[PDB]
């Protein structure tokens, strides 16, 4: 019981409990998915409603023209990382005058989220992320964690009950490469419904998406622009 | 330096340090005040007088500026600070705004100090409840009360410190519009108010008055004794 | 007491933030409502004694000409945000020469909600989160807007909200009586009808306060003379 | 230079068992007088004085720092300050300012509290301690006060002769200085007592 | 008291009811955890270090595993204690030895290098933020005035030069043999010292060390530079153990 | 950074718990006696080793702070090297400003104020060393005792370490005025003989004196001269 | 930072009274008993000495009676260690006042300047408070003679006659009965302080070594702080001892 | 009872537990090995695939600290990416200060000191990452240095870090690697790993290897496609 309260205290098993508890913060929030073809990379985030009267949180944030993120975790805590990511992408266009490589941008997050896990008296950022981007090496989908360990992934799902959405992405993995703009998005939309119970369906209000690709900059479709993709998909 | 959370929340949502700070006020020296027409009166009881004390240095009714005075009930070590911090703001206001200090303006600044010291790293909440009184421009009397939490209100009549509950029970009944018509009955209302906290005593009662542009005036034990002579 | 301010509970939520929301339940009831023609704001003063002056208690403050506000919970903690929100609105009007939208105001105050911390901080950092929940009504080029803020730093757009001592009792009856295009004068009545029952002391002109804002008219608070006609139609 | 703004003169001459310090009374700005009441000689306590010259700002600025540091030293220690220790204090005070020096040339005169032992010295802008067995001078007229003190000074003198010697030393040296004048104040430090006299000098 | 504990005394370093410091007591036990021993004997013209060298696995490189370091050209070192803490102080000793020559402009003496190291281990004792180091340094060397010098530094901060030292698992017993030969006061030469020093370890451990089981650093007046004797030079002294 | 919170706090009884135990460390240290008599102040500490392999010239308890001041200790050994290195700077910082050797009264005042800083400033324990500072100034000797609390006294004769209670009792019945520095060294060593057990050689006892000649530590050959019980 | 080791010296109690302040007053409760009496002419301080032995030198000064300024002095009841920190602060405060305003510091101004230092340590910083409660004497150009008593919490006030330290409660009850407002003279005040102590001394016979008196008078525009030598102290005792019978 | 709560405390037996606990973080990590030969140094790593969703090559455990220096980590990969970035700062500070290739013996010191500075205080936690550093130079030769959470550096002919050690450290002893050539070592490295790797808890992995030595002219590289395929097939043929 004494090993729990501090970040810098190990255990007899070599497990840091606070970093484990910070992983629970990701499971406490809405599920998000994303995947990439040979060209496009699309994030699909489920905007959760506090009530039917109140509106929905924004789970997708712009970073740079070619880069976008889907935040799952503490909402105001993700705006600390998003503000860091926007400054790194501006400093890349201000200095090198080139779009920042996505594999570099995720490495800077691994350096920023590593420090609070190392030092006493601080907490690890409780936000998981999916960074979708496009660069000279092709589209990328990167998962991060509170533990600061970042991955390189074809498709992932984070958030509450994300394991089921991950299972769906594995079966269709072979088809993800040749999908066009429309069909690619439909793969992610079919993943979200698996996370939520059948008593709730997908609507124009509670689902937001973003798309980055070869000739297309990262753009967020809010509500009315989500409907044309929602239509044509059987539930 | 030393940076650590002293004031923190609780499973019931209560702040312990802020509630325990108000416990210091809950045993004070009882301080009261009322508002008249052109006059406003403050009063305080001192049970600690052994006749060996110097009454002038222990006075708990101070003056922040020409147009504003104040009292307090609580731990006296903390009042010197707030007062010396408030008096700096009064003069820095006249330096920023050539007009004098509004009674409300100095009550905000006293409250903004009791806030910052609640949320700051490695601090302690003040244990004083200050009662501020003055005349705003156009000559309207104003009476305020602060809180160790930083919450300031206004009052027509008020009581703070030990036994402040029983005093309000007398004030709420006997405060009317037919009252506070003359400067004497306004003072006679304060002395009657302290009768609930009288120990079979009252030679220890301290009073202060403010009228129009005239500065604060503290009544001597002789002037108050004449007001006490009329009871029945 | 054994558990820093930044410690995560095993459930994945910060203690101090979990406890801060427990402090909103002790505040005063504040009811915002949004309408295509404006935003209405009403809050209970909670007068604790006859000798207290009701005119000195203002729980509805004007953040800017186009933006109102409301507060519940600790009133002391609200002043730090309100004085910060007013600076950010004027910083925007000064720099970009335009009225800051209600959206950017919340992003200004919501950034300060998680700034609390102990080590690796400045002398200006805070040891605890704010115990206050704010409701920003306002009108911009996007029309009348109403937002909600909690200690966790999450700002949420809303058509209407209820905060303070009873949120549940008010939110239950508020979602019902609020329908679509319903205008200001109808909203004010529905706001008081909810508010009059959820409080304890009877409805008086000085017992509670009321505010409103319109697209063509600056933020306005109804005086006692105007409220006496409004409470007459209850 | 800058030290010639307000002018001023300070002199100290050591006798046998006694010392004497003198300075003029004039306060003025360049070519214009203001008042004759200015004080260039300050008490350090019994049988110890210090003069100050140069810019009149630093005369009062450096002095208020010495009574600041002296009273701290005399309260910490159980004894009065030795005049030799005070020389090193003012030297350390002026040297910390090396790159923004006070403009002044302190002149210290007094008696060793032990028994009879007299002590005098002078300093510079940077505060190089300089101990002399005869006399020290500082000011804009310093060049004058050298020649006067050279001829008049003798190895051992009783208090009566110090005053006559230091009086005519200042009065004649100041009359040839334009920015100094308006009366002279002379202090006499004996073992028994202290004699202060303000001389009647040419007003000019 | 006699071992009574009050509050946090046994966790950080603060005085207990009996006045002791338990954290420093346990630092002495961190030396015995190294699982080895070391002996440095000071002869007339020479100061010899004999270290038990354990290479249990054949994959372990023998050239990279040594307890004999070089602090500066004329000052040798042998670190008995936690291997992690050993290279911590050696890197710090080399900085202090080089900083000494950047300020004072001459090679640091052995006695004053143990003083600046033991004074740093005093900082860790008072400050409750951090623990003391668990390594015990033994320095040898020759100063051009006092000749051969053998000093020792405990983690407590108490440094004392010895005639003959010991460290690690076997110390008291290893010193009991050193009391026998030093009291007899033989004539100490370079060959006479190394033969006795190696015998000291063999008497305690009952081994008769092989050439690859030890490494011997030596410093002499003729050879002021610190040198490590090669396996061939070691075996030349091992045949003398067949003799006397 | 480090701990900014004070490790010393008032007990419910009103007595500081840290310092109370710091005085229990000096009770079990090396026995140390000193005497202020006539023109000098003698300081005699018993240095008792466990072996014949320990080199004596390497380590000395008695240490000079400056020419006119000297210092011994009873308590934690390593902690003593921290004060000396601080006391030697305070004597120099004084000598730079005032260009005279620091008087013992002013040094013990500043040294004991450093020992007060660690009874308040956070993240540090108080010293485990109870000093004896001998000094000679203005023809008047000075013998002071600074303890971990920071409260310094002025003693004619005092004893520390093992059997310090039995040490002071032997001082009262012996110590007097008109007592030469000679007899002081004699009476100092006689006190240790009641404390120390076993034969006392020049290696066992370490003595030093402070007088008009300045503070000097006696060499083992000179200490052997006093071990004859003459002088 | 390891809170575990933090004792939280600045927090309130459940009843709203700082612990480290109350425990500091019990440290002062067992310290040396000091008292003071304000008369028509002069004010005195009688300090009891709790360290007495044949081997003590008594080299410096009054031993627990200090001098803050030319016009002021103080006694000390509490931890002897922490008093030397305050005294070095009070001597800086009076000299910073004299630096700006070039006049002696009034007693009201110096006391409230130190109590701000006793607040910073009780309010914040986490460091322990001061275990020293002080008495003050002095004269100023305005209110005349002054007698002030602070505490570890920084709460001071004026007093005509007061006491501090061990048996401070039993002494004040004696002053209240004997002390007459405006009728006390320094000759009648010294005879009063001795009668008060002789009852409150834990050791009888009232030796001249234990109690030492310090008086403050103003003469010829100069404040005179004198510590009565053991000769004159014993003379006052014997004059008081004959008045018990004869 | 409280002695293990911070890295600033000794147990009553003298052990520092918070450092011993960080070592167990490596004991549960996957196994990585390294080997020296006459020609150069060869690396190998078992990189476990936690899900098919992960791209091939993700969570790469072989870091390039400098052109001529390779690195292989076993432990918590979050702290490893901090070390690899800090090890690059030391190689770049060396390149800036001394203007040539950093000798591996010195690079395994500065890094093993930084790993050590976090075992002293109570405000930080020990690294849970154990890692080895191989390098080759024509004027030096094959060099391999392991660093552990405590900051201990040893040279090795071959070593095993992570979960399986005593099993892998016995299999390396049987073969004599001193006179062998790197091209024949690569085939033996993969042979050792598949013998060491047994599937009970975990499922699948991706074999990673590295060249540094005479073949690469001193520049540390991953094994090229054809050679990696040439080497992996031999270990499968030799499997039975």
């Amino acid at each position: 019981n004494q090993y729990d309260n501090d970040v810098t205290v190990w255990s007899p098993q070599g497990r840091i409990h606070q970093i484990e508890y910070a992983m629970e913060a990701v499971k406490q929030g809405s599920a998000t998915v994303g995947l990439k073809s040979k060209t496009h990379a699309v994030l699909v985030a489920l905007k959760r409603a506090q009530s039917e009267l109140a509106a929905h949180q924004k789970k997708i944030l712009h970073v740079d023209n070619h880069i976008g993120i889907s935040i799952a975790g503490l909402t105001a805590d993700a705006r600390l990382l998003c503000n860091f990511m926007r400054q790194e992408c501006l400093d890349s266009r201000f200095v090198f005058d080139r779009p920042l490589p996505v594999s570099r941008l995720v490495s800077l997050i691994g350096s920023k989220t590593q420090i609070p896990t190392q030092r006493y008296g601080r907490r690890p950022y409780g936000v998981g992320l999916l960074i979708a981007g496009y660069d000279d090496m092709g589209p990328h989908i990167f998962q991060t964690c509170p533990s600061a360990n970042y991955f390189d992934c074809r498709a992932m799902s984070i958030g509450a009950r994300s394991q089921s959405a991950r299972t769906y992405l594995e079966r269709h993995m072979s088809e993800f490469m040749e999908c066009n703009l429309n069909e690619l998005v439909k793969h992610g939309l079919r993943a979200l419904r698996e996370t939520l119970p059948a008593e709730q369906d997908l609507t124009t209000k509670n689902v937001s998406i973003g798309i980055v690709g070869k000739d297309l900059e990262f753009t967020i479709y809010d509500d009315d622009d989500v409907s044309p993709f929602l239509e044509g998909l059987e539930e | 330096s030393y940076d650590r959370a002293i004031t923190v929340f609780s499973p019931d949502g209560h702040l312990f340090q802020v509630e325990y700070a108000q416990e210091a006020v809950k045993k004070g020296s009882t301080a009261v005040g009322v508002r008249g027409k052109d006059i406003v009166v403050l009063g305080v009881e001192k049970k600690s007088v052994a006749k060996l004390q110097d009454e002038r240095t222990v006075r708990k009714i101070c003056a922040l500026d020409d147009n504003v005075c104040m009292a307090f009930a609580g731990l006296t070590a903390d009042a010197r600070i707030v007062i010396n911090r408030a008096r700096v703001e009064c003069q820095s206001h006249r330096l920023t705004v050539e007009d004098p200090v509004t009674v409300e303006y100095i009550t905000r600044y006293i409250a903004s100090l009791k806030q910052r010291y609640t949320q700051s790293n490695g601090r302690r909440p003040f244990g004083i409840s200050a009662l501020i009184v003055g005349f705003d421009f156009d000559g309207t009397p104003r009476l305020y009360q602060t809180d160790p939490s930083g919450t300031y209100h206004a009052w027509k009549a008020n009581a703070i410190g030990r036994g402040a509950k029983s005093v309000r029970e007398f004030l709420e009944k006997n405060y009317t519009d037919e009252a506070i018509e003359t400067d004497d009955l306004t003072i006679k209302l304060v002395i009657k108010a302290l009768l609930e906290v009288v120990q079979s005593g009252g030679k220890n009662i301290e009073l202060a008055v403010m009228r129009r542009d005239q500065p604060l005036k503290i009544l001597n034990p002789e002037e108050i004794e004449k007001y006490v002579a009329e009871i029945e | 007491y054994d558990r820093g301010v930044n410690t995560f509970s095993p459930e994945g939520r910060l203690f101090q933030v979990e406890y801060a929301i427990e402090a909103i339940k002790l505040g005063s009831t504040a009811i915002g409502i949004q309408t295509s023609e404006g935003v209405c704001l009403a809050v209970e003063k909670r007068i604790t004694s006859p000798l207290m002056e009701p005119s000195s208690i203002e729980k509805i403050v004007e953040i800017d000409a186009h933006i109102g506000c409301a507060m519940s919970g600790l009133i002391a903690d609200a002043k730090t945000l309100i004085d910060k929100a007013r600076v950010e609105t004027q910083n925007h009007w000064f720099t970009y020469n335009e009225t800051m939208t209600v959206e950017s105001v919340t992003q200004a105050v919501s950034n300060l909600a998680l700034q609390f911390g102990e080590e690796d901080a400045d002398p200006g950092a805070m040891s605890r989160p704010f115990g206050v929940a704010l409701l920003f009504g306002g009108v911009d080029e996007k029309g009348p807007q109403l937002f909600h803020m909690d200690p966790s730093g999450t700002f949420v757009q809303c058509d209407a909200r209820a905060i303070g001592s009873a949120s549940e009792g008010a939110q239950s009856s508020l979602q019902e009586v609020y329908h679509k295009s319903m205008t200001l004068k109808e909203a004010i009545k529905s706001s008081l009808i909810i508010l009059k029952q959820v409080m304890e002391e009877k409805l008086n002109a000085t017992n509670i306060e009321l505010a409103t804002v319109q697209p063509g008219q600056n933020f306005h608070m109804f005086t006692k003379e105007e409220l006496e006609e409004v409470i007459k139609d209850i | 230079s800058i030290m010639s703004y307000n002018g001023g003169a300070v002199m100290a001459m050591k006798g046998k068992n006694c010392v004497a310090i003198a300075a003029d009374r004039r306060f003025g700005i360049q070519a214009q007088m203001v008042t004759t009441d200015f004080q260039k000689i300050f008490p350090m306590g019994d049988r110890l004085y210090i003069g100050l010259a140069g810019l009149a700002t630093d005369v009062q600025t450096v002095a208020q720092r010495l009574k600041f540091r002296l009273n701290l030293y005399e309260l910490k220690e159980g004894r009065q300050i030795k005049p030799y220790t005070l020389m090193s204090m003012v030297a350390n005070l002026l040297y910390e300012k090396r790159f923004g020096p006070y403009y002044t040339e302190p002149v210290i005169a007094g008696l060793d509290p032990k028994t009879f032992k007299p002590f005098i010295c002078s300093l510079d802008l940077i505060g190089c301690p300089m101990v002399t067995d005869d006399f020290v001078v500082s000011g804009t007229c310093t060049e004058q006060m050298y020649g006067m003190c050279e001829s008049l000074w003798e190895p051992n003198m009783d208090p009566e002769h110090l005053f006559e010697t230091i009086s005519q030393a200042m009065l004649n040296a100041v009359d040839r200085d334009a920015v100094s004048g308006m009366g002279v104040i002379v202090h006499i430090i004996e073992k028994d007592k202290i004699t202060t006299r303000t001389l009647k000098a040419r007003m000019d | 008291s006699r071992g009574s504990s009050a509050g946090f005394d046994r966790h950080i370093t603060i005085f207990s009811p009996e006045g002791r410091l338990y954290q420093v007591e346990y630092a002495f036990k961190a030396i015995n955890q190294g699982g080895l021993t070391s002996v440095a004997v000071r002869g007339k013209d020479c100061a010899v270090i004999v270290t038990q060298k354990k290479v249990p696995d054949k994959l372990l490189d023998s050239s990279t595993v040594t307890h004999l370091f070089k602090i500066t050209e004329n000052i040798g070192c042998v670190m008995t204690g936690m291997t992690a803490d050993s290279r911590s102080q050696v890197q710090r000793a080399r900085y202090e030895a080089a900083n000494w020559k950047y300020k004072y402009g001459y090679e640091i003496p052995v006695d004053m290098l143990c003083k600046r190291i033991a004074d740093i281990s005093q900082v860790y004792t008072q400050n409750a933020e951090m623990r003391p180091l668990g390594c015990c340094m033994i320095l040898i060397g020759i100063d051009e005035e006092q000749g051969p010098q053998v000093y020792k530094c405990d983690p407590a901060g108490y440094y004392c030069g010895f005639k003959a030292t010991a460290a690690g698992v076997k110390q008291t017993e290893s010193t009991s043999f050193l009391e026998k030969k030093v009291k007899k006061k033989f004539d100490w030469t370079f060959e006479q010292t190394v033969e006795t020093a190696i015998t000291c370890l063999s008497t305690v451990l009952s081994i008769d060390f092989k050439p690859s089981e030890i490494e011997v650093g030596v410093v002499t007046v003729e050879n002021p530079k610190f040198r490590i004797l090669t396996e061939a030079e070691i075996d030349a002294h091992l045949v003398a153990l067949a003799e006397r | 950074r480090g701990y900014s919170f004070s490790l010393t706090t008032f007990s419910p009884s009103g007595k500081l718990v840290q310092i109370e135990y710091a005085l229990a460390a000096v009770a079990g240290g090396a026995p140390s006696v000193g005497i202020k008599a006539a023109n000098g102040v003698v300081l005699a500490t018993e240095k008792k080793q466990k072996s014949i392999l320990y080199d004596e010239r390497s380590v000395h308890k008695v240490e000079p702070i400056t020419k006119h001041i000297g210092l011994v200790y009873s308590g934690m050994g390593p902690d003593y090297r921290v004060l000396v290195h601080r006391a030697r700077k305070l004597a120099q910082q004084y000598y730079l400003v005032y260009q005279e050797p620091i008087p013992t009264a002013q040094l013990v005042q500043r040294v004991a104020s450093v020992m007060q800083e660690y009874t308040q400033s956070g993240g540090v324990r108080p010293f485990g060393v109870s000093l004896l500072i001998c000094g000679w100034n203005e023809g008047r000797p000075y013998l002071f005792q600074s303890d971990p609390s920071g409260a310094y006294f002025a003693w004619k004769a005092t004893a520390m370490g093992k059997n310090y209670v039995n040490g002071k009792t032997f001082l009262e019945k012996r110590y007097n005025e008109d007592l030469e520095l000679e007899d002081a060294i004699h009476t100092a060593i006689l006190t240790l003989k009641e404390s120390f057990e076993g034969q006392m050689t020049e290696d066992n006892i370490e003595v030093g004196i402070c007088n008009e000649a300045g503070f000097r530590r006696l060499t083992p050959t000179e200490v052997k001269d006093y071990l004859a019980a003459i002088a | 930072m390891s809170r575990r080791y933090d004792s939280r010296t600045t927090i309130f109690s459940p009843e709203g009274r700082l612990y480290q302040v109350e425990y500091a007053m019990e440290a002062i409760g067992h310290a040396g008993t000091c008292l003071g009496i304000l008369a028509n002419d002069g004010v005195l301080l009688a300090a009891e000495r709790r360290n007495i032995h044949k081997l003590l030198d008594e080299v410096f000064f009054s031993e627990k009676i200090y001098k803050l300024n030319e016009d002021m002095a103080c006694s000390v009841a509490g931890i002897t260690s922490d008093a030397n920190v305050l005294t070095n602060e009070l001597r800086l405060i009076a000299q910073r006042y004299l630096l700006q305003y070039q006049e002696p510091i009034p007693c009201e101004q110096l006391v409230t300047a130190l109590c701000d230092i006793k607040q910073a340590y009780t309010q914040f910083g986490g460091k322990r408070p001061f275990g020293v409660s002080l008495l003050y004497i002095g004269w100023d150009k305005h209110y005349g003679f002054q007698l002030y008593q602070s505490d570890p919490s920084g709460n001071y006030g004026g007093w005509k006659a007061t006491c501090i330290g061990n048996n401070s409660a039993a002494a004040v009850s004696m002053l209240k009965q004997d002390y007459k407002e405006g009728e006390m003279t320094l000759k009648s005040a010294l005879a009063l302080a001795i009668k008060v102590l002789n009852k409150t001394m834990d050791v009888s016979k009232l030796s001249a070594e234990k109690v030492e008196i310090a008086t403050l008078t103003r003469e010829n525009g100069k404040t005179v702080i004198r510590v009565l030598k053991q000769k004159e102290v014993e003379q006052l005792i014997k004059k008081h001892e004959e008045e018990e019978a004869k | 009872t409280g002695y293990d709560l911070s890295a600033s405390t000794f147990s009553p037996d003298g052990r520092v537990f918070q450092v011993e606990y960080a070592m167990k973080a490596v004991e549960n990590s996957s196994t990585a090995i390294g080997i020296r030969c006459k020609d150069g140094v060869v690396f190998g790593v078992e990189k476990l695939v936690l899900s098919k969703l992960y791209e091939e090559g993700s969570n790469k455990r072989l870091f390039n600290v400098d052109r001529h220096v390779g690195m292989a980590v076993a432990g918590l990969l979050a702290d490893a990416r901090s070390l690899a970035d800090i090890a690059r700062e030391e190689a770049s500070n060396f390149r800036s200060n001394f203007g040539y290739n950093i000798p591996l013996k010195h690079l395994a010191d500065r890094v093993a000191m930084y790993v050590h500075a976090y075992t002293l205080y109570s405000a930080v936690r020990p690294f849970g990452c154990s890692f080895m550093l191989g390098s080759y130079s024509v004027n030096d030769g094959a060099q391999l240095y392991m660093i552990d959470p405590s900051g201990v550096s040893y040279g090795y002919w071959g070593c095993a870090i992570g979960k399986a050690r005593q099993a892998a450290k016995t299999e390396i002893e049987k073969l004599q690697m001193k006179e062998m050539t790197c091209r024949d070592v690569v085939k033996e490295v993969a042979k050792i790993i598949y013998i060491v790797h047994d599937e009970v808890k975990d499922k699948a992995f991706e074999l990673e290897l590295s060249w540094v030595g005479e073949i690469t002219n001193g520049r540390h590289e991953i094994v090229p496609k054809d050679v990696r395929e040439e080497a992996e097939k031999y270990a499968k043929e030799s499997l039975k």
